[PDB]
């Protein structure tokens, strides 16, 4: 999920826009 | 963009940041 993957270790803007709608 | 670890409510403004108009989903269980 989210907090693993944004959270716990870090996201590129392209894996934080896999939780846009 | 930052690079760095985005948590709580600083991970909810950056998805209200990056989607725009798209909008977002925010389930931290999933
Ligand atoms: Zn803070």
């Amino acid at each position: 999920g989210i907090v693993e993957q944004c959270c716990a270790s870090v996201c590129s803007l392209y894996q934080l826009e896999n939780y846009c709608n | 963009f930052v690079n760095q670890h985005l948590c709580g409510s600083h991970l909810v403004e950056a998805l209200y940041l990056v989607c725009g108009e798209r909008g977002f989903f925010y389930t931290p269980k999933a």
